[PDB]
């Protein structure tokens, strides 16, 4: 299957309403033209952060197959992958991603549904990646090893 | 000074007083007209003498408003010539004041006069289409007109207003340049109390228009249908809501013109009250304020409770998985279908958080 | 240039000149047929001199209006290739102008020829369901539709539009690109003057429909029911605010057509009063600083007012307690009820100021 | 702290228990009331064991009440002096609470008393203007006046809402001075939550009026019309819409009572969701962006189609005049036809780019 | 990339096509049932061939759609699969989307089957309150349900909106975290073509409105009143608008049922115009500017020509006062009326520029 | 009459608007700050010559005495000797005053009920006051001699 | 029944909105934060006043402790010790506290219900509390006293 | 055929909402004074360059020659001279006008009707004015030539 031509051209029309003079590039510049008319007006590092992950060539800018493996992602209903990110960083403190292991054991005992306190005692010594009490995305990436 | 701001004092009050005489005396000839029309419909007759003696009140009152609009009319032809620099009475004659006048006088000047006179009324009966013929007096013809008297209401409540009459409201007004005229109160008011007036003009409206449409439907009516008191109070208010006449269709067309009048003042009003209900319902800063307070808070206490739940089941899921050997798939599937509700629900109050948070800045 | 301008003058004004001999000869065609139809019925009939001279003027008029009409598509047609650059009628046809042209050619050709001819009638009657049949004539069916005529009106009445033929205009039209069009003037007009269109188009519709109404029930009612004039009147004003039918539901599809139109007209009218209603109530910046100024002077009055009374009450309370050795614990008991309600005035009274202060900004 | 908030909570405790076995003290009388009523009708009759037993369980039912809420009020009197710091109880008495007493009193009340009492009725027909007398029982005027209990519901509702009785909010509520009243819940809740209780009181009046319109029917009803549960129920609707009555009028007084009722609440939903209506149409910032960025785009490619075609058709004249010699006029006539049209397309959809860009800046 | 966006698209294909073939074998049936019931009333009876074979066409289009209704969920859930991460198909059934498709099912699944069955009927007749009975077929109750088959359209209408399958749209959406929802299109209608709905929904409930009336109607009518369809239409028309019912009030239950139905949605679409009508009559800002502009000049012009007269009528009467000798005070007291009346012109118009200036600053 | 003692405090309460914290006086900052809450914000030479043509003592602000004459003529319908002042300024070019007579010759042809030639001829006549042609009031005081 | 579970556990909850992070410690940063979200945008001195008097502690901040105390006197319907304080500062002269003897004597006579001029007289001999003429807040707490 | 009285005076009113010190004539700088009334707010260029093109005399102002000649154009319901001046300016970067001649096989073979290659073929063949590939609006008056 993979594309047909007339659905490379249906991405062709996605692709020049972030080329407004061509170049086959997606600077920092053209990102706050769209977005103000969207209505955003975010800092500097947002948009520098945004595109530093959906850059893979290194050059600065994005490109095409970037651009197409970044829009498969969003197609998806609900990304597995990310969700799990999204719950970490609401109890994350000012930014560090580093969160202190005797501080999950309240939040798991009582938020929520009120989990056992022998099954979060297993949760955090299977979780003592660290070997000191702040924990990390790493349990993450462990959780979705298979 | 005293020439021009003493001497303005005077006619003020005097035009003040003459307006309350005139009210008295024209609700009192409506009053007595009132008694002897349903008085001599069954107590007596038109050839008696209490008929003469209570008809014979009437023509008096009349005789003393007259003069007293005449009086009314001169004190204010005096007031114009003093505010505005003048020595002559006849330049305000300017074929305007003079209709006026002779419309006030026609309007107070009816009355059933005494004596005893009749003439022959036919009329075709509502949903068997018979026709009808009576003979009736010439009375009920010219007591009806005497209920449009009620326009000295008006100026009797206009000339005690406060802010009609007060020196700073004066001031400011000239310094706005503002304009204080007999329709500015109406405005004021439809804000300052917009819901006393509404109900004393429909219940002024309601008794006035069910005693009319009894006392034209009387000479007709020989079931006790639309001559009865409570039955005519009911028609007048299905008919102001608009919701059709059941049997009770007037033989008459004074019936018909009462009903039509009615209609056309409940969609008035009903459109008025349409416009208050969408004027009153808006919040103001403070309740606004508040309200926004606590469902920030709620939301943030929501938010944590849902994403608590997505940790818990990635938790039951990896413990249940890849642990205790043999695996029991259903609990399995059903922690998945319970992560996905988890997931859904967070990022539904997620949503519905940067929403509001968004709108209420 | 002078020849651009100099000719677009004298087109203009023979355009305008053809639009008043085509209303006066489509009014003339009206006001016959309603004289012919009403002398019809009862003062001569179809088979007489009279009825055949009075039909014989309305074909003439036709022929007239339809030779009228032509020329001023003609000249039109004459405008056009003058304005745009062009040297040949036959680019204008568009297969658009030519079938308007012909709508208006078979809507104007219409009119009751000379003749005796007959059909036969069968109806339903009302709240009996009874057949009933009679023989009418062709005529009928030819007058009603008429009164389509009517859009010569609007035709003229915008070729006479000052805000059409300046020329002063045409530039503020350049600068800011707007359509003059043949609908902004309806756009204008419902804010200029939004209460005289109403009225005007109201006592039109009223009159014709209750005309039209009572020419189609005249020939199967023989109890003067919906054939009476003034009947139709007060179906139509009945129908129109969608109160009901009483008593007096049509026995011919006529009547029911024109009632659906009536109610239709006046949902949208009813809707439309409610708009301007709600458009008309706001208040201007002028009288609303006033209204501010007077509520300002008039609360700080009444909050002085009101905090005099709890100082009066605290040493009401002190001289009565700790004096004149015993006491009597009911005046006590009445000045701290008073106390209670002079602080709750006090505290009310604050609130409502604080509340007219922080919304006046 | 002590005294102050420790003993502020027994009172508030103790105050809403009692407010829950008075509403279930007032609902059993009310059940009790309708399964009496509907089975004296034809199982048994007034002169039976039965009755005697099943009323005899509605004076002690109302007995409990009265004490229940005598409790009550001490309980809130015992509040108050806590609240204020006053001594003697008589401080409180104050006209305003004493005269709520006494009407909470009377309105509870009454009931009907066990016994055998008769009276008469009499009243005319719809429809046929004919009189009919029937032999009633007491009962049924006693029996109907119990439906005002139902006030205790607000009550009950009010005092279980998180946001009267949460310690949290208090200093808000005292930053901001807004009161927290009886009626701020009302238009809370006209906003978070404004399509159910529309719907809870529409289906809550629906029942109650059917059911006591036919109560009220069935005693001068032969013929199974207005007696009928399902008619009533149609009867109701027909009346909550104002569309009319049709043959659904009722015989008697407290019938026509609760169709106008019914006709007054009708009015005000109906203006209530218009207002609803009107605020619920509104765009948030984030659609309107994607709607205003979705058009242009499409206006753009529209834009640039059709400025391709002027150059076409000017190619295609240009090729078809001044070339092979010969040419046909009716090819020319054509494309100048398409020529004028692709330059007034291209016009209007320039005027609405740039109307929509300067009303979306 | 290879499957996704590739296999994606094999699926949306699958299931785009299997709506149009559902709407096709529903619409096929419902055709048939609307021929056979027509034809069995007075063309053939129930105990034929021809409606045995024309009712045997309905069973096997039911079978096609049930089958069609199971390959379109199985689809579904396949298309689910791929999108979120899962490889089990027992994760999707979340005792919610079990019952939607038992609830299509039940739906689909009412035909009239083949066969000759009968039962009672009995009713009351209006106006008369007269008993009737008739024997009836259980095929009218089975036919009309399937006009609840209409859900396909939107359906179908749904899965083929550009704005539905674009990615610019989504990529849009992403960007400003927007529902693309089953809803919003309604949303966005509603507001890019707000008269075009309206008038479709409303034709197509009066057709089948009025059809359904007429086939509950046919049994009990006797009189041709409102089995007829053109009565049918009218009582539909007359209803939707809230008119009344004239004589046309029906005998049986499902035309009462219709006829609150069609009141219900006559309510709902009086207020949705009412809406669109005050959204739009406000202006923009060109024809506002333009609009500004002509009424300043004019108000300028007006003024001068104001300000002459104050000037004329001085000097005039200057003229005639210290001049020849004599004077005729009637020319005298005329030229101040006019000095006053301009004055009070000048004055007026000065107020009225000024209010407009400032309110256009 | 003159003014009773009911009608004296009338005038104090509408004075004391004005007179803010017992100043006695009105000046122009205390006028400024009650126009600015009416929607109002005229120049400094507008209050200034405001407050000029009130100052009948000369001590640059306004006295009760002065008050109470200025306020008197506001309650008049019309001031009849102000209504020509307004009129001459709407024909009035840069303040100057000096309105041209050539130029009311023209504005007597057309405007409003077109007045001949030979009136509007002695019109001009005796309204040159000096001989030059040109008039700022003379005329205005001269027709409300008497 | 003072510290019950639930109602201290609620305290906390009210408590949580003025503690920052996690310190019991209140300053002017700290209501100008809350104060800014409901409308409200004081100077300085203000909420400087505001913080010392419900300050017991001295530490320039607000305690637990002393939030049981405010938050007591709020919940109560009607504070009888601040109603007496507004009627002082409605009449308050320029800020200072002082109002004149002779003032009270005019307030009092008129201003109400017309106190007679002899309960008057006596009232202010009696609220001499040097014998000057100037009252601040002694006569207040002297009304209380009992 | 001719311009009367009547029409003289009904242009000086148009043109005296453009003359407002009656100069005979308009300055660049009071264009801005009545578009701004308009809602408009151009720059210098605009103005300079809308003024440019219809100055005759060189000066630097409009006259009234000029004026009569601009009505005449707004009358025209369609000036077919212009519409082929949008329609390339459409087709437009940077507002050069050598507009490249290789670019309009792309649009009139697909962006349109779909013109075919040979019929496009003959028209850069004959729209080559000089034969180097960009082309300008001497195109347009070739083609309005006759
Ligand atoms: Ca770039
Ligand atoms: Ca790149
Ligand atoms: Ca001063
Ligand atoms: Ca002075
Ligand atoms: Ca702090
Ligand atoms: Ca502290
Ligand atoms: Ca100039
Ligand atoms: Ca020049
Ligand atoms: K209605
Ligand atoms: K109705
Ligand atoms: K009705
Ligand atoms: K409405």
């Amino acid at each position: 299957d993979q594309l047909t031509e007339e659905q490379i051209a249906e991405f062709k029309e996605a692709f020049s309403l972030f080329d407004k003079d061509g170049d086959g590039t997606i600077t920092t510049k053209e990102l706050g033209t769209v977005m103000r008319s969207l209505g955003q007006n975010p800092t500097e590092a947002e948009l520098q952060d945004m595109i530093n992950e959906v850059d893979a060539d290194g050059n600065g800018t994005i490109d095409f197959p970037e651009f197409l493996t970044m829009m498969a992602r969003k197609m998806k209903d609900t990304d597995s992958e990310e969700e799990i990110r999204e719950a970490f960083r609401v109890f994350d403190k000012d930014g560090n991603g580093y969160i202190s292991a005797a501080e999950l054991r309240h939040v798991m005992t009582n938020l929520g549904e009120k989990l056992t306190d022998e099954e979060v005692d297993e949760m955090i010594r299977e979780a003592d990646i660290d070997g000191d009490g702040q924990v990390n995305y790493e349990e993450f990436v462990q959780m979705m090893t298979a | 000074i005293g020439y021009k701001l003493g001497h303005r004092r005077a006619l003020f009050e005097k035009r003040k007083r003459l307006s309350d005489y005139a009210l008295i005396f024209g609700m009192f000839g409506i009053v007595v007209m009132v008694i002897e029309t349903e008085l001599s419909w069954g107590a007596y007759d038109k050839a008696s003498l209490y008929s003469l003696a209570l008809k014979c009140l009437i023509s008096l009152s009349t005789i003393i408003l007259l003069g007293l609009i005449i009086v009314y009319h001169a004190r204010e032809i005096q007031l114009f010539m003093v505010d505005n620099g003048a020595d002559d009475w006849r330049i305000a004659m300017t074929y305007e004041r003079i209709f006026f006048i002779c419309l006030e006088i026609l309007v107070c000047a009816i009355h059933p006069i005494p004596g005893n006179y009749t003439f022959t009324w036919t009329a075709r009966l509502a949903f068997s289409y018979a026709p009808s013929t009576t003979t009736a007096d010439v009375d009920i013809i010219l007591s009806i007109p005497m209920f449009l008297r009620l326009y000295l209401i008006a100026r009797v409540m206009l000339l005690h207003s406060k802010l009609f009459t007060d020196a700073s409201s004066r001031s400011i007004g000239a310094l706005n340049k503002i304009n204080f005229n007999t329709r500015f109160v109406m405005k004021t008011l439809m804000t300052i109390c917009p819901g006393t007036v509404l109900l004393v003009f429909s219940i002024s409206l309601w008794i006035i228009a069910a005693w009319t449409v009894r006392a034209c439907e009387r000479y007709h009516d020989q079931q006790d249908v639309t001559s009865n008191f409570l039955g005519a109070m009911w028609l007048i208010s299905i008919t102001f809501l608009s919701i059709g006449y059941g049997d009770m269709v007037p033989n008459t067309y004074c019936g018909k013109g009462v009903c039509l009048l009615t209609g056309i003042m409940g969609a008035g009003c009903t459109a008025l009250v349409v416009a208050v209900v969408a004027r009153k319902l808006e919040l103001t800063k403070a309740e606004k304020h508040v309200h926004n307070f606590m469902m920030d808070t709620q939301l943030t206490k929501r938010v944590k409770n849902a994403a608590a739940n997505v940790l818990r089941e990635t938790w039951l899921i990896y413990k249940n998985t890849k642990l205790v050997k043999k695996i029991d798939h259903a609990k399995v599937r059903k922690h998945q279908r319970k992560f996905l509700q988890a997931i859904h629900q967070l990022r539904s109050v997620k949503m519905e958080q940067r929403k509001l948070n968004d709108q209420a800045n």
